[PDB]
């Protein structure tokens, strides 16, 4: 409700500034609209859901290539495997992640493996503690893009 | 938003935006600078002079390289075991096929007028992308055209006029020079993309376009290039996926580590699957793969071109020795076998050391026998199993009929193709399924449904009855020319095959068969008697079992008498192939080839031919024998293989009832449109009379609707006051509404072609017979029924069009409430502007105002072009431009000034802000219509915000103006 | 947002470790509990005194190596939870060894 | 709705006022706002 208002206070017209509601990751659309120009996000933490798998979402269309699936606790790749389905050839997504990834498990350390064995994964840049509210640590910032260069370059 | 050149522009701009480095390079040898550039930062060597002219020539360009050398270069000898100065032997290779994306990738432009742009892929160019105006239609721009060394290396084009686009594989064959290999693209649902912008923002990913020309490129034994359909390349990817995927998920050998692709009939099963195949042998944990195909599934064509692939195994032997041999070897990672080594696997032994290995499946189009047997061995053996099925009909758990179905086996659908698409997208071709009732004397009995007198009265009373029999066939040998254009000299024809049942039947057929092949020459002389020739030998209405090729099965009724089929066949062949299970195999097998190019002109067969044979030289089968779905499905697969423009649609004739069947068999895959975008309907309902009763309302009966806007309403001259206007329009909006029915018919459109005869033309006799499988009969009854002319046509939707627009701004009477506007039925065969477009140039040779004046009246959506075309022709002469393409691309200059002019124009008029207007139009123009909603309506109105009273004036005046400006530039760019 | 809930991040992860990953050792599937204890703890400041003022865990350490002798109290107070999820993962660990890798026997 | 009126009444002649619906799609009437 107050997403709803927020971007209606601000001089916004009133055709297509929407806000769906549900799961993003098990309740998507528009899947047929469309392949985006520029996505941004901020996923919480903690947000686990069910697999991996018992529902259907082994077979789903936005994780046709990728790996293995992304468990309970530590679901925060599943929003951005969720992302670059829903992206263009020509823009860019820019997400952001808890710093400490070594390669967390067997599951992740193939997720990560998966995104830089493309050049998926354009930039990372890490942030400066706390600068936020009672972290106290800093977090990531991936800059993901369809978009060679092609050098995984790493402005931290 | 049609100059190709601003086409080419925008596409430079886009690849530049997704990643495609554009050089600028116009000579021949800083081509060669740039590979030398681009590959020693790929390999990470290092050239001289001399190792790069010894690397170029000695590798790279012997200049007497072949078209199919280049093409070898690719896929197979691109790692040259190269020598330094140092003379080193190292690998040198051209494109990473482990990384893809290591490969950085260059545009360009050719030289030398014509506008073609090039993908230079590591500095050698693949792709090349022709543009061809507007005006030129994409088949005639291939009909054209199908030095120096670097651009003969190409692999795959694509040619596009911006509304369509179409790719092919770089063939220098002048069969393979025929349109009918060149593919349109869609999207993983199958829906089509067409447009050009779209296909660059599909297809140009860097590691899409790289993963189709290096993992989806057919390069065969043959030196054949061939190009995956999207379906296939999808589907493969979904298998690779859902191996890894169920592998790190650990949850093997269980049924949701199964998986089917439903792909139907024409889906290159003997490549997709090898690809696939081939794909899963680099996978590095999995070891052995098990290619499981039925001998039924198998061919010449899998024994053809994978000669260094699977030679001399690829077939129904009982000998597991192939099975063993790459049971023990490596380097083979593939297991091409079949349904009798599978037997002989799972009856011989239980104790193979490949069970603690990896084991990865293919199925192919499986029944409930042998297939039904297999998996209690296969459930009993392995211990990591991955089985993937391809199928066309499923063995669904809705028709499951008590045993094994595809949801116990494979569980999960994994990708779909239905024949839907294929339909869509003409991969096949329409039926033709009307009952021939042509004998009521059997008429319960050759209607019959219940399964007791179908088989156990096996009997001259209900289906032995040799004089039944032969009356049928006359009636077949009347219509074997005649349903095979054959009729008309000229055409090369097309054969035909028989449904049986069982073997004493078949005996009393093709005895009598030859009977009246006897008395084509007796009692006819003229009907030259074609060798019908048979093939079956014990099986082994709903089971579709494989006729196995042993004397353990045939008796003297089935062996013999098949020897007699031998030596009439050697009465007329003199062949040299024996009775066991493969010198039969081959028989059946050359017989399949004598087919194929229609030696041969009738075959009778109990139960094969049915899910492996593709032939497009058979147009027609007759069947007396009853079905169900799968087998429905097949026997209905064998006539709609797409050949060229002549054979459009394929004829069943049914004598046993199966019409409900194939109703309720097609209700499985489809929509309720898909019942009547092929068939179902008899063309007399809606000409003459019928009633549906589930309203009970008057379900006319063209005809009547016809000779009553005939006689009302002669003319538009005629219709002047309102409710003369409207006594037109509530009957022709029901007039067209038949219409838009009956043109799915293929009599309404023989019909149509009978509208312009001559008197008495016997080329209007004869070619229209058997090129519309038309007789005199036609000529007589479609003479009966008569249509006004086309002039009539176009005078009759434009009194209904004008009056259309007479209800808009009225809104100023009889009832409109009632009357119910049909835009939908005014969208069958508009005027687009080419038809216009068509006829300026062919106007020759002004006086032809009177002509654009009608047809602009014809079609809404074209009108407030009125205005545009005639005041177009008026102002420019059409001698300066030399062809059609060139007077389009004037006219729409001429649009674009104008409209840029008069766009300036209504804004000085009405006092608006510049900057709001300006935004607002072309946001309508590309929005494609205009809108009330946002707040920018009041933004640009823009001075007064009510308030009231009024402001209707100005705001929806000059909104109406807004509207109307809209519909005069809808379909054109300009800024 | 009890100790409860904190434990049961870390139970499900520790099932996740044992699960996925298929190990069958003691001594590297408590090197598994050092990577999911550590990995459940909070990260708000709220969120972890809301588990400090729940019940189970105490302030006191038993290894002050765990403490960085600095004002870095939040870090002493991520060590007291992971210390006490360590011993009831010890304690868990001993079950679900027996009680796991006598259900994967299939 | 004023580009007039400090105060307001309910006078607003309701087959008008789907207009600014069609664009705002938020009608209560003249004076039922919280300044009033």
């Amino acid at each position: 409700n107050l997403a709803r208002m927020n971007m209606f206070l601000h001089n916004i017209n009133y055709d297509k500034f929407d806000i769906k509601l549900g799961n993003t990751l098990t309740e998507p659309h528009f899947r047929d609209e469309k392949p985006f120009d520029a996505i941004v996000s901020n996923p919480p933490y903690s947000v686990k859901w069910i697999g991996s798998d018992d529902p259907t979402l082994i077979n789903d269309e936005r994780f046709a290539p990728a790996g293995v699936l992304a468990p309970k606790s530590k679901a925060d790749f599943a929003f951005v495997l969720h992302a670059l389905n829903y992206l263009s050839a020509k823009g860019r997504a820019a997400i952001v992640c808890f710093p400490g990834i070594f390669y967390r498990g067997g599951a992740e350390q193939k997720i990560r493996q998966y995104l830089v064995d493309n050049n998926y994964v354009e930039t990372v840049i890490s942030l400066a503690p706390n600068l936020f509210f009672g972290t106290t640590i800093a977090v990531n910032i991936l800059v993901l893009s369809k978009h060679k260069t092609d050098t995984n370059v790493q402005f931290i | 938003y049609q100059s190709e050149s601003d086409l080419e522009r925008e596409l430079i701009q886009d690849l530049r935006n997704q990643g495609y480095e554009f050089i600028s390079v116009k000579s021949q040898s800083a081509m060669l600078a740039n590979v030398r550039e681009q590959l020693q930062n790929l390999n990470g060597v290092v050239f001289n002079d001399s190792e790069w002219r010894r690397f170029t020539e000695q590798y790279l360009d012997n200049p007497s390289d072949g078209i199919l050398d280049k093409t070898r270069k690719i896929h197979i000898d691109y790692i040259c075991d190269f020598i330094f100065d140092d003379e080193r032997l190292e690998n040198i290779y051209l494109i990473d096929k482990k990384n893809l994306m290591r490969n950085k990738v260059q545009i360009i432009q050719q030289f030398e007028n014509r506008y073609d742009v090039t993908i230079l892929v590591n500095g050698l160019p693949l792709v090349q992308i022709e543009l061809k105006k507007r005006g030129v239609a994409i088949r005639e721009a291939f009909n054209q055209i199908h030095e120096n060394s670097l651009f003969k290396y190409l692999q795959l084009f694509v040619i596009s006029n911006g509304t369509d686009t179409r790719y092919f594989a770089n063939t220098t064959k002048r069969d393979k020079n025929s349109f009918d290999f060149t593919m349109n693209w869609a999207k993983s649902d199958n829906t089509l993309i067409k447009d050009l912008k779209d296909f660059t923002a599909t297809c140009f990913q860097k590691h899409t376009l790289l993963n189709v020309l290096v993992n989806y490129s057919v390069f065969d034994s043959s030196q054949t290039l061939l190009v995956m359909r999207p379906y296939q390349i999808a589907a493969t990817e979904r298998i690779l996926w859902k191996i890894k995927s169920s592998f790190t998920a650990k949850n093997w050998s269980k049924p949701e580590s199964g998986g089917y692709i439903w792909h139907t009939t024409g889906s290159g099963k003997t490549l997709t699957s090898f690809k696939a195949a081939r794909l899963a042998t680099e996978l590095d944990f999995i070891d052995k793969v098990f290619f499981v195909v039925d001998r039924k599934d198998l061919d010449y064509q899998t024994m053809k071109e994978y000669q260094r692939f699977s030679p001399d195994s690829v077939n129904g032997s009982e000998n597991t020795a192939g099975l063993k041999r790459n049971l023990d070897k490596d380097d083979n990672k593939i297991i091409v076998t079949t349904i009798q080594k599978l037997n002989n696997l799972m009856k011989a032994e239980s104790d193979l050391p490949v069970y603690n290995q990896q084991v990865v499946f293919i199925f192919d189009e499986c029944h409930r026998s042998q297939f039904g047997e297999a998996q209690k061995n296969l459930k009993k053996k392995f211990k990591r199993y991955y089985q993937f099925g391809f199928t066309g009909t499923p063995i669904f758990p809705e028709n499951a009929l008590g045993s094994e179905t595809t949801a116990s086996v494979f569980g999960r659908e994994l990708h779909s193709y239905v024949i839907t698409d294929a339909i869509r997208d003409e991969k096949v071709l329409k039926f033709k399924v009307d009952y021939n009732d042509v004998r009521p004397q059997f008429k319960s009995l050759e209607t019959e449904t219940d399964e007791k007198k179908l088989s156990a009265a096996e009997n001259q009373q209900a289906f032995l009855h040799p004089m039944r029999i032969q009356e049928i066939t006359q009636y077949i040998l009347n219509n074997f020319r005649q349903k095979t254009h054959r009729t008309f000299p000229g055409s090369k024809g097309f054969n035909a095959m028989l449904a049986v049942s069982s073997v004493d039947a078949a005996k009393a057929y093709y005895a009598t068969f030859k009977r009246l092949q006897e008395e084509a020459a007796n009692k006819s002389a003229t009907y030259k008697p074609l060798r019908i020739a048979t093939i079956f030998s014990f099986a082994a209405i709903g089971e579709i079992s494989d006729e196995t090729f042993d004397t353990s099965a045939m008796d003297s009724s089935a062996k013999e008498f098949l020897d007699a089929a031998i030596r009439e066949y050697n009465s007329h062949f003199k062949t040299n192939f024996s009775t066991d299970s493969n010198g039969f195999q081959n028989y059946y097998r050359d017989l399949a080839q004598r087919v194929k190019n229609q030696d041969i002109d009738l075959l009778i067969v109990v139960g094969m031919f049915l899910t492996g044979f593709d032939a497009p030289t058979l147009n027609t089968l007759f069947v007396d024998k009853n079905l169900r779905y799968h087998g429905l499905m097949q026997a209905f697969s064998r006539t709609n293989r797409i050949y060229d423009a002549t054979k459009t649609f394929g004829n069943i004739v049914t004598f046993r009832d199966l019409e409900r069947s194939t109703i309720d068999a097609i209700t499985l895959f489809g929509d309720k449109n898909t019942k009547n975008v092929v068939l179902e309907k008899s063309y007399t309902e809606y000409m003459e009379g019928f009633t549906d009763a589930a309203t009970g309302e008057a379900k006319r009966g063209f005809m009547t609707v016809v000779s009553e806007l005939e006689q009302r309403f002669p003319d538009p001259t005629s219709i002047e006051s309102e409710k003369e206007k409207k006594d037109f329009v509530k009957l022709f909006g029901e007039y067209l509404r038949a219409e838009n029915i009956l043109q799915n018919y293929d009599e309404f459109a023989t019909l149509k072609a009978l509208q312009q005869i001559d008197l008495s033309d016997p080329v209007a006799v004869e070619k229209f017979k058997a090129e519309h499988y038309v007789d005199d009969e036609k000529f007589a009854e479609l003479q009966t029924i008569r249509l006004p002319a086309d002039r009539k046509i176009q005078d009759y939707r434009s009194a209904y069009n004008d009056i259309r627009d007479w209800q808009r701004r009225e809104k100023e009477t009889t009832d409109w409430d009632d009357v119910v506007f049909e835009v939908d039925l005014l969208k069958s065969q508009e005027i687009n502007l080419d038809y216009i477009l068509g006829l300026i140039f062919e106007h020759n040779r002004g006086e032809m105002i009177e002509e654009v004046k009608r047809l602009i009246r014809s079609s809404l959506g074209n009108r407030a072009k009125e205005g545009l075309v005639v005041d177009f022709i008026q102002q420019t002469n059409l001698d300066d431009l030399p062809d059609k393409a060139s007077i389009i691309d004037a006219f729409f200059t001429f649009a674009q000034r104008e409209q840029q002019r008069e766009a300036e124009a209504l804004i000085k008029e009405e006092n608006l802000n510049e900057d709001a207007a300006k935004r607002y139009i072309r946001t309508s123009l590309k929005r494609e219509y205009a809108t009330e909603n946002g707040t920018e309506l009041n933004e640009t109105l823009p001075k007064l915000s009510p308030l009231n009273p009024q402001y209707k004036t100005k705001k929806q005046a000059v909104f109406q103006k807004i509207v109307s400006f809209i519909e005069k530039f809808k379909g054109v760019g300009g800024k | 947002m009890t100790y409860n809930n904190v434990f049961d991040h870390a139970y499900e992860m520790l099932k996740e470790n044992i699960r996925y990953d298929d190990i069958r050792d003691t001594d590297d599937l408590h090197d598994a509990i050092h990577m999911a204890a550590d990995n459940a703890v909070p990260h708000y400041y709220a969120d972890i005194f809301s588990v400090m003022a729940s019940e189970g865990i105490d302030l006191e350490f038993e290894d002050s190596g765990l403490m960085p002798d600095t004002k870095d109290v939040i870090r002493i107070l991520q060590a007291r939870i992971y210390e006490q999820l360590t011993i009831d993962l010890w304690e868990d660990a001993e079950d679900l060894l027996n009680e796991y890798l006598e259900e994967v026997e299939e | 709705i004023e580009a007039d009126d400090i105060k307001d009444d309910a006078i607003k002649t309701k087959g008008y006022f789907i207009y600014p619906s069609q664009l705002f799609c938020n009608v209560a009437a003249k004076a039922n706002t919280n300044d009033r």
